[PDB]
RNA sequence: UGGUAGUAGCAAAUAUUCAAAUGAGAACUUUGAAGACUGAAGUGGGGAAAGGUUCCACGUCAACAGCAGUUGGACGUGGGUUAGUCGAUCCUAAGAGAUGGGGAAGCUCCGUUUCAAAGGCCUGAUUUUAUGCAGGCCACCAUCGAAAGGGAAUCCGGUUAAGAUUCCGGAACCUGGAUAUGGAUUCUUCACGGUAACGUAACUGAAUGUGGAGACGUCGGCGCGAGCCCUGGGAGGAGUUAUCUUUUCUUCUUAACAGCUUAUCACCCCGGAAUUGGUUUAUCCGGAGAUGGGGUCUUAUGGCUGGAAGAGGCCAGCACCUUUGCUGGCUCCGGUGCGCUUGUGACGGCCCGUGAAAAUCCACAGGAAGGAAUAGUUUUCAUGCCAGGUCGUACUGAUAACCGCAGCAGGUCUCCAAGGUGAACAGCCUCUAGUUGAUAGAAUAAUGUAGAUAAGGGAAGUCGGCAAAAUAGAUCCGUAACUUCGGGAUAAGGAUUGGCUCUAAGGGUCGGGUAGUGAGAGCCUUGGUCAGACGCAGCGUUGUAGACGGCCUUGGUCUUGCUACAAUUAACGAUCAACUUAGAACUGGUACGGACAAGGGGAAUCUGACUGUCUAAUUAAAACAUAGCAUUGCGAUGGUCAGAAAGUGAUG
C-alpha cells in the first residue's frame, strides 16, 4: 500500500470501473425496476477487504 | 590513593550481594582481569576473553586454558602426570 | 569528466571521429590577487566522456581556435 | 536550518540507508545515500590489512585493473610480506634438515 | 552456549588435495600452531588423541568415545576428563572412571584427546545477579526461570 | 607539547624531560607558569652542581 | 409510533476581530489588514503498515460535515502515477516445504540430505557430424522465506492544475554482448624499476586448492571530517529614524562522477639503546629491536582542478493591451568551538552473555594448454559500438484519509531538525513552516468542574495529615546511629546568590645578530628585444592596444651560504581568540534559583534482601522471579518428555 503487487491494484482497476451511478437512459427503458446503484462502494463507509 | 578499603574491584557492585559473595566474586576477578605472562614472547601480555581463552596481545598466540587463570591448579599437575607417563615409554 | 593539460593530445581528440560537438567557452578571472584577465575552455565531447582544455594565455588560445578542423561542429559561447 | 529528508522510500535508519547532508548548486540542504564503507583485504595468516591493494566493495574489483589488486611478489594480493618471508625461510629450512634426517639413516642403519 | 572452548585443527585430506577443518573440543594448554597427531601411534601429549589400549593407566584423557567411532561421547564439559584405571587386553577392553564417579569397561579401540578439558573452574564464581543467569540461560533453551510447582 | 618543544629547542635533556613528563602527568605543576618555574629552579640546581 | 421533549445537551486542546469580493443568504467561503497558537521529541517537511482515488481541476447544494454553508476527504463529470541506476527481481536467517522412502482404513502424518543407480560442467571428434561421440575431470544434491538484514549501477538544474532520484537539458556510471583502432609485450617467445616496503595506463594463463571481502554487539572518552549554528570585512535589497544606532534582517550556493594530492594506522631500510628512553585524555611499547633519520601504502575524509557558471541566487535598467523578455552587473575574502547533530579512526571497559548466514565478487598458489617476429598473440590498458525486459510510483500516514460501528480528546514504527534563557531534547518566548479548525450570541444566580488566596490557632478534622501547603537549582560550611566498611547522604542543619565598575589567574603563532658575498630564483624599475600575441575602436585598410609580459638588464632592488665578533644569557618582544574560576568596592523601598523549573525531613516497628514481573477493564502486593543453598534421576542398546503410528521427535 503506496508500494502494490499487480493483483491488488488490478482489483482497484475494477473498484474504479464500478465505482458510478446509473446510466442516464436505463430509467427509461421497457420493464425497468432499477432505479438507483445498490451497490455504491464509497471509501469512507466500507471497506472493500481487497 | 587506596580508595576502598577492602572490596577493591567488586565496590562496583556496591551495597548489593552480600559480603562473602562479593569477596568470593573479587577472589576471581583479581584473577581474571589481570595480565598474565606469555610463555612464549616472554612478554607480560596474557589476557582473556571467552571463558577458557587467553589471547596474547602480540605475539597473535591463544592458549586455551582455565576460565579465569591461565592454568588452573588441577590442570597443571596433569601434564606433570604425562611428564611422569612418558618417560616409561623409552625408559 | 576530464580535464586535459596537453595541447597536442586534445588535436589527437578533435580529430578522433566520434567528436562531433566541441565548445568554446571564455571566462572573465582575476589574477594573482590584482587584475581581470581572460580564461578560455575548450570542450570537446567525446562519447563516453567531456574533455576540457583550460588554457589562460590567450596568444595561445587564438592559435588553437585556428587550429581546430572545420568539420567540427563548434558552439561559441 | 533547512530540515531535510530521506530520498528513497525506506524510513528507517539501517546499516543501508544511511545519510550525509549535502548544499546542492541550487543552494539548498538535500540527502546523499552513502554506500557502506569499504575495509581492507585483510591476511589470512595474521590478520593485518595488506597494502597496496585499493579498498572497494567487492563487486567493485571486477571494474579496476590488476595492480591495483596485487602486489609483486609471489603470492602477492593473498599474504603480507613477512608471513611470506617466514614461509620462505622455514620452507627453506626443513627441506634442508629433511636432508639430514636422508644422512643419518645411511649410516645408523648401515652400523647396526 | 558452551562452557569449554572449541578447537578449529585442521587436517590433510588423505584421498582427495584439499584441508578438511575439524572442530575438536580444546583441552587445557593448547596454544595454537600446535601440532596434533591422531592415530595410533602417536605420542602421549596433551592434545594428542590415542586408542584407549595404546596408553598406560592414570593417564587423564577426554572427550572419549563410548563406542569406537562415535566421534567424542564422554567427558566434553569444561574441567572434566576420564582416568584409565585398568587395562583388560584379552577381548581388548579398558576399564576408566568417569567424572560422576562411575567406573565403566569400555572397548579399547575407543579414542581419547589427552588432558583436561579448557575452561575449567567456570561455576566457581558466583553468579550474583538475575540478569547475569538471563544471558547464561538465553544461549542455552528456554529453562529460565523456573516458577516453583507450588507456587 | 611544551616538554616536547623545550626539547627540541634543546633548552632541556632528554633526561629531565623523562622526569617532568611523568611529574606532569601527576598534578606536581599548577599551570604552564609553574612548570616553567620549575624547569629553571633544577636547572640552576644541576647548574650550581656542574 | 409515542409521552418524556423541543428538554438532557452540542463546555478538554489559551482566540478571535475589521473591511472588500462572490452570492438569494456569509459568526463559518476567498483575499487583505490585524491579533494569537503549535515553538523544530511541532498543529512542519518524507515515509513503512493500512486505506484505494481520498490526489487535481470544472460545476452543483438534495443527502452527509450531530450549528451554518455560495465551502468540502461530499455529490456529478473528467484528468493524473512515465525508471538500465529507486525498490520489488537475486540471496540466505529463525522457519516452511517437495522428491526418495516410512506410517495411516484414510483425510494425510514424519523427514529434508535424509538406508535413493538423485547431474551438469570446459577441451578434444567436425569439415557424412547436425555438434554426436572417444575421454579427462567435479558432487554439490530441490524449492520457498527478510519491498527495515546481504546486494552491480546516477547526480544537478528546470518542469505540471496533479508526476518525478523516473519526464526535459546537461553530465555520469554498471551489467551483458560484440568486434575493430591504437598502445603494450615478444629472436632474454609470455614487462621492467625499486636493497626493501612496493610502483608503473597495459603486461598469458585451465582443472584443483587456499585466503579476503560480503561479515557485523554494546558502552565510554579522545582525534579528524561534513552539515547546521555563531562571527569579522566587503558587495547588493528591504525595515526602523521623535531621538539614537559604521543599525536590525536578508542574498553571497555548488552535486553525482573523474584526475592529481593528502591525514592517523601498518610496513621496509640505515642504525643501535641503562646516566633507561618514547608516548596517550585514558600506561602501553622497545635487543622478537625503541627514540632518531629516510622511505612505501590505504583514501571514508579534507584540498586543488575538471563537471561549472553557460546553472541557481540577489539586484539594476529598457520595456511590454497581452503574448514574452532583452540588456547588464555582482555572486568575494575569512575566523572560532567541552557548540548541536552525524560519519568514522585508533583505543579502553563489559561478559559461567564474546555478540548471523548464503548469494556475489576478488586475489594467490598451481601448472594443463596456447602463442614468436615479417608476425602471432593482447578485450582483468585507452577508445569506439549495441542493449537493458516485467511490476509498483498519485495522496493522507492521522485530535477529519489507518483500526476502534462514526469526520471517536484513544491506539499505531521511523528520519530531518533553528535562536535566547538554561546543565539540558526540561519548561518558557520567537524565526523557517503550518494552522487559526474544534456550534455561536447575551447575561455572568444556585450547585458543580479546574485554578487560587486567606486574620489567629494548627491536624484539634479524619478510618488514617487523604487533599493541599512547605522544602527544592547552584556555591561554600557542616553531616549522626547503624553497616556487608561499598554505603547511610542532596542525611540532619546553616550561610550566600541580582545590577554595575573593576582586579587576579588560566592559552596560542612567529621572530635568536652586526660585516664582506651568491641567489635577494619578487625581481620592481629606465631601456628594449619580438610570442610582444587576446580582444577594444575607426573609415584588408594601416590604427589600436601591446597580458603592460616569456627573453636580455647599470642597481636604492624586509629570506641568507661561509667565517670575524663570542655569541650567549635572562628567555623575552610583538600579537591574537576562548570562556571559566576566585575576590573587591558601589548601588537598589533587604530584593536577587525574582517568571519557568524544582527533594519535605527525622526516630522506629512488621515484612520481602535487592534491580525485575503479573491479575490488559476494581487486587502491582509482604505474591512470582532472582542470585545463593540443598536434594533427586541419568554413562545414551540411557534420564525427562512428545507421537495415532513410523526406516518418528524435543533436551541434542
Amino acid at each position: 500500500a503506496a508500494q502494490k503487487s499487480f493483483r491488488i491494484k488490478q482489483k482497484m482497476a475494477k473498484a474504479k470501473k464500478q465505482n458510478r451511478p446509473l446510466p442516464q437512459w436505463i430509467r427509461l427503458r421497457t420493464n425497468n425496476t432499477i432505479r438507483y446503484n445498490a451497490k455504491r462502494r464509497n471509501w469512507r463507509r466500507t471497506k472493500m477487504n481487497i | 590513593a587506596k580508595r576502598t578499603k577492602k572490596v577493591g574491584i567488586t565496590g562496583k557492585y556496591g551495597v548489593r550481594y552480600g559480603s562473602s559473595l562479593r569477596r568470593q566474586v573479587k577472589k576471581l576477578e583479581i584473577q581474571q582481569h589481570a595480565r598474565y605472562d606469555c610463555s612464549f614472547c616472554g612478554k607480560k601480555t596474557v589476557k582473556r576473553g571467552a571463558a577458557g581463552i587467553w589471547t596474547c596481545s602480540c605475539c597473535k598466540k591463544t592458549v586455551a586454558g582455565g576460565a579465569y587463570t591461565v592454568s588452573t591448579a588441577a590442570a597443571a599437575t596433569v601434564r606433570s602426570t604425562i611428564r611422569r607417563l612418558r618417560e616409561m615409554v623409552e625408559a | 569528466a576530464r580535464e586535459i593539460t596537453d595541447i597536442k593530445q586534445f588535436l589527437e581528440l578533435t580529430r578522433r571521429a566520434d567528436v562531433k560537438t566541441a565548445t568554446v567557452k571564455i571566462n572573465k578571472k582575476l589574477n594573482k590577487a590584482g587584475k581581470p584577465f581572460r580564461q578560455t575552455k575548450f570542450k570537446v565531447r567525446g562519447s563516453s566522456s567531456l574533455y576540457t582544455l583550460v588554457i589562460n594565455d590567450a596568444g595561445k588560445a587564438k592559435k588553437l581556435i585556428q587550429s581546430l578542423p572545420p568539420t567540427l561542429k563548434v558552439n561559441r559561447l | 536550518a533547512q530540515r531535510v529528508t530521506f530520498r528513497r522510500r525506506n524510513p528507517y535508519n539501517t546499516r543501508s540507508n544511511k545519510i550525509k547532508v549535502v548544499k546542492t548548486p541550487g543552494g539548498i540542504l538535500r540527502a546523499q545515500h552513502v554506500k557502506k564503507l569499504a575495509t581492507r583485504p585483510k591476511c589470512g595468516d595474521c590478520g593485518s590489512a595488506l597494502q597496496g591493494i585499493s579498498t572497494l566493495r567487492p563487486r567493485q574489483y571486477a571494474t579496476v585493473s590488476k595492480t591495483h589488486k596485487t602486489v609483486s611478489r609471489a603470492y602477492g594480493g593473498s599474504r603480507c610480506a613477512n608471513c611470506v618471508k617466514e614461509r620462505i625461510i622455514r620452507a627453506f629450512l626443513i627441506e634442508e634438515q629433511k636432508i639430514v634426517k636422508k644422512v643419518v639413516k645411511e649410516q645408523t642403519e648401515a652400523a647396526k | 552456549g558452551r562452557g569449554a572452548p572449541l578447537a578449529k585443527v585442521v587436517f590433510r585430506d588423505p584421498y582427495k588435495y584439499r584441508l578438511r577443518e575439524e572442530i575438536f573440543i580444546a583441552n587445557e594448554g593448547v596454544h595454537t600452531g600446535q601440532f596434533i597427531y591422531a592415530g595410533k601411534k602417536a605420542s602421549l601429549n596433551v592434545g594428542n588423541v590415542l586408542p584407549l589400549g595404546s596408553v598406560p593407566e592414570g593417564t587423564i584423557v577426554s572427550n572419549v568415545e563410548e563406542k569406537p567411532g562415535d566421534r567424542g561421547a564422554l567427558a566434553r564439559a569444561s574441567g572434566n576428563y576420564v582416568i584409565i584405571i585398568g587395562h583388560n587386553p584379552d577381548e581388548n577392553k579398558t576399564r576408566v572412571r568417569l567424572p560422576s564417579g562411575a567406573k565403566k569397561v569400555i572397548s579399547s579401540d575407543a579414542r581419547g584427546v589427552i588432558g583436561v578439558i579448557a575452561g575449567g573452574g567456570r561455576v566457581d564464581k558466583p553468579l550474583l545477579k538475575a540478569g547475569r543467569a538471563f544471558h547464561k540461560y538465553r544461549l542455552k533453551r528456554n529453562s529460565w526461570p523456573k516458577t516453583r510447582g507450588v507456587a | 607539547r611544551l616538554l616536547a618543544k623545550y626539547r627540541d629547542a634543546g633548552k632541556i635533556d632528554k633526561h629531565l624531560y623523562h622526569v617532568l613528563y611523568k611529574e606532569s602527568k601527576g598534578n606536581a605543576f599548577k599551570h604552564k607558569r609553574a612548570l616553567v618555574e620549575h624547569i629553571i629552579q633544577a636547572k640552576a640546581d644541576a647548574q650550581r652542581e656542574k
